[PDB]
RNA sequence: UCAUGGAGAGUUCGAUCCUGGCUCAGGAUGAACGCUGGCGGCAUGCUUAACACAUGCAAGUCGGACGGGAAGUGUUUCCAGUGGCGGACGGGUGAGUAACGCGUAAGAACCUGCCCUUGGGAGGGGAACAACAGCUGGAAACGGCUGCUAAUACCCCGUAGGCUGAGAAGCAAAAGGAGGAAUCCGCCCGAGGAGGGGCUCGCGUCUGAUUAGCUAGUUGGUGAGGUAAUAGCUUACCAAGGCGAUGAUCAGUAGCUGGUCCGAGAGGAUGAUCAGCCACACUGGGACUGAGACACGGCCCAGACUCCUACGGGAGGCAGCAGUGGGGAAUUUUCCGCAAUGGGCGAAAGCCUGACGGAGCAAUGCCGCGUGGAGGCAGAAGGCCCACGGGUCGUGAACUUCUUUUCCCGGAGAAGAAGCAAUGACGGUAUCCGGGGAAUAAGCAUCGGCUAACUCUGUGCCAGCAGCCGCGGUAAGACAGAGGAUGCAAGCGUUAUCCGGAAUGAUUGGGCGUAAAGCGUCUGUAGGUGGCUUUUUAAGUCCGCCGUCAAAUCCCAGGGCUCAACCCUGGACAG
């Protein structure tokens, strides 16, 4: 399926990452149905948009490694 | 979408009618309302359309190369 | 020309900005091969001996190009680098030759405006 | 660049550039030839309002095109907003607070990294200040009293209403963006604005 | 309130008004060349020959599917082979393609391994094929008999909410592995969904009439086949249709679009990097497997070309990354790393990624910064010019102090890396602290009008300049030099391409008595526009709501890099 994954969105030596739920066959910087999330590893926030991640994980788009690790920081996981 | 109402041109083919469809269109650079005609092949198993009647085209499964519509009847609210 | 039908046929179109250099036809300046290094005269109001090199280009044309500056090294079958720009006085000369580039030396002893003539700094 | 050059030339040509590069008036031993006789084209007049602006703030002219594009880009009197984006320039403020005698003095005084702003150091003269800021010295500048020399010889002219100079704790802050009346230099905004219409 | 936008000038003539053309002032380049050249941040880097390509690398993985063997001496690491997925993604180029290829908007006739949800099932047998051993052919590339072997590999029987058929009837499947177990990964048959594809259609999609007819599987219909699915997709027969002067057919050009640039605006030109879709992979043509290709680094054939050969034969596709050669005015390093991110495989460990993350060179561009700050008797040395009085270079320098962005010499020193720890190519980079020291750092155009800047010496229709007008035949504000000035600034100029100016293709916005221009006049087809009142539908029109026009860009407002460039978050008018 769809695989919720980051994409690099920034300058050189910056690493401002989006969390996009695109199809896994696409290149890493493509297009999404809905670009759900944010991750700034230098130091800043991470907007998550919980209902849409629950929509796609409720559908069954498995995430990658560190997207899943961000999803294990917060308490997003509910099986409903 | 909409149907495409228009006159029947010539029905000398079984289950098949040519239909002129008249369409107003704004010409792009100059702002008038130019008509463009485009004629189609529609399907009818009943083939109950003579020359000169006017029908409404609705999209269906393609029947031949050109025959991709079947036309039934307009509503007729005058 | 009414808005109706003499003009949603077409007005007309102007052609282009017509090319002011029919050679050089890719882009700005192009390597040349000297064929003649003769000298012609301008039209009637002027009076000079202007020294032009008729030059074959790498494009596929052959064209008579002007040689700027005072001194010139250009003998038969040398290599130059022509550029655009119309010398008015000479009928037919459409082009210039860059000085200081390949096998066409800079002008002798010039100390005002050297970048147009390919002479490095003195002093 | 800086232009770093002969500068009474620019004062004789452009008229007296106020404060910038001198408090001394020009031609103390000079001007005894060269009648203008009254012929000056209008393009020379608008050009001299360019360089009356450009030398008085020490800008690169390409950067002045940049400030005009931002000045058009903002909403309002572009003749005034150009003299808001060139007043809240940092070394113009350090000039205006008397932290340096001249504007090359303030530009060099901020190149060698002697200014903290809100407690953080700013190494660049083209920094645009904001309302409610904080402009101080460096911690070594209570041992390096160059700023105190400038504040010693300065206080003939006081301050315009954005500034607030604190005497010994050396802090200057701007309450709000400077008003046109507030702008120190005397020139016509329309003349400069019209000149850049061509681009 | 809205408004954030619109400049002229030269040249026809003894002069004037006007038409009209040319030329310039403004931006932008993926740019090129010349002169000059300190640093930093972020981008960009064959536009030409889709032209050949040396060398290395660019796609693997799984021993927890299976059999063997080969190092290590119960224990583990490997391995060619059979299998499983991945090689259809990612990367590159724009030759073709004027067409549902693209863009946008609807639709029904379909498929879909991996991915979630869900209903049921896995008994019984059996034959080999690699590997391997032997013989043997070849220089190699590869083989060829003889035997033998295992499986999630193949075959058969039974069983099936599936299929065929009107029913009658029949038909169809399985695979084990890991673990002590627990259980987990699987497998087979179904049923949905998401995503991905395959089709169809409305509308938009370059020029040329000095290209006017085209089309006979052509356009329909049926029957037979065929496709995952509709279909002249294909075939036999019947019908004569179908397209076109609103440009068919032919010829030529061109990847397309979010966008970029310009313009006041309407819109004009254009499609590099960024991103989506298409097509190609030496030139052609085929098919095979799989879910999915007619497959860039797969197979087979033909053609051309290069290499090897022991002369019989083989091998090959850089428009992957670096690189060489040619062409060109012109476009870089045969670099480091999987640390992140994203892929592929695996139960995990991990492995592989020239994608990507970085680094190097180049002022190729955009932005920021410096080459000193303050004082400097108004006295001297000098250049140039002068009615020889002087002026101007010039506070400029010299000279006195202050400072160290940068520079040199030392110390420290990151985050980026993800809560088990460890895990960094970048790199001892960024940044900070200390010690000297004005030290290490300004050029290039122009100065007749547009167009800011001017005098002097030399030249004498010569040398030359020139964007247009035109200067140059002895005192040239136009050539050459000096001085001075101007504008710019690590850039400055020339050229080329595009838009503006240009209302010089005109809807906004032009004209036709004489300036370029009314057919010689008339009839009339197509087509265009059209009197008044009343009534009806709403196609146009207008208003509300809703869907969509990807993300990035532009606009507004915040936020982050010391600011800016750039990056990021949110929002939206238009249309």
């Amino acid at each position: 399926m769809v695989k919720l994954r980051l994409k690099r969105c920034g300058r050189k030596q910056r690493a401002v990452y989006r969390i996009v739920a695109i199809d896994v066959r696409s290149r890493r910087e493509g297009r999404d149905l809905q670009k759900v999330g944010f991750y700034d590893p230098i130091k800043s926030q991470t907007y998550l948009n919980v209902p849409a991640i629950l929509d796609f994980l409720e559908k069954g788009a498995q995430p990658t490694e560190t997207v899943y690790d961000i999803l294990k920081r917060a308490e997003v996981f509910k099986e409903f | 979408m909409r149907s495409m109402q228009g006159k029947v041109i010539c029905a000398t083919n079984d289950k098949t009618v040519n239909v002129e469809v008249v369409r107003l269109a704004p010409h792009p650079k100059y702002k008038r309302r130019v008509r463009k005609k485009k004629k189609y092949q529609a399907h009818d198993p009943d083939n109950q359309f003579k020359v000169g009647d006017w029908v409404q085209l609705d999209k269906c499964r393609p029947i031949s190369k050109t025959k991709t519509f079947l036309a039934v009847a307009p509503e007729g609210r005058q | 020309m009414p808005t109706i039908k003499q003009l949603i046929r077409n007005t007309r179109q102007p052609i282009r900005n017509v090319t002011k250099s029919p050679a050089l036809r890719g882009c700005p300046q192009r390597r040349g091969t000297c064929t003649r290094v003769y000298t012609i005269t301008p039209k009637k109001p002027n009076s000079a001996l202007r020294k032009v090199a008729r030059v074959r280009l790498t494009s596929g044309f052959e064209i008579t190009a002007y040689i700027p500056g005072i001194g010139h090294n250009l003998q038969e079958h040398s290599v130059v680098l022509v550029r655009g720009g119309r010398v008015k006085d000479l009928p037919g000369v459409r082009y210039h030759i860059v000085r200081g580039t390949l096998d066409a030396v800079g002008v002798k002893d010039r100390q005002q405006g050297r970048s147009k003539y390919g002479v490095k700094k003195p002093k | 660049s800086r232009y770093r050059g002969p500068r009474f030339k620019k004062i004789r040509r452009l008229g007296a550039l106020p404060g910038l590069t001198n408090k001394r008036p020009r031609a103390g031993s000079d001007l005894r030839n060269q009648s203008r006789s009254g012929k000056r084209s209008q393009y020379r007049i608008r050009l001299e309002e360019k360089q009356k602006l450009r030398f008085h703030y020490g800008i690169t002219e390409r950067q002045l095109l940049k400030y005009v594009r931002i000045a058009r880009k903002a909403k309002g009197s572009t003749g005034q907003v150009l003299l808001q984006l060139l007043e809240m320039r940092l070394d113009n403020i350090l000039f205006r607070l008397g932290m340096a005698p001249t504007i090359p003095g303030a530009r060099q005084l901020v190149n060698h990294r002697h200014i903290l702003v809100n407690g953080r150091i700013v190494d660049i003269p083209s920094y645009r200040c904001k309302p409610q800021d904080t402009i101080m010295a460096r911690d070594e500048q209570k041992s390096i009293a160059l700023i105190q020399n400038s504040l010693d010889l300065s206080p003939r002219e006081e301050l315009p209403k954005h500034l607030t100079l604190n005497p010994f704790p050396y802090k200057g802050l701007v309450n709000q963006i400077i008003d046109s009346k507030w702008v120190g230099l005397k020139i016509n905004e329309l003349l400069v604005v019209e000149y850049y219409s061509r681009q």
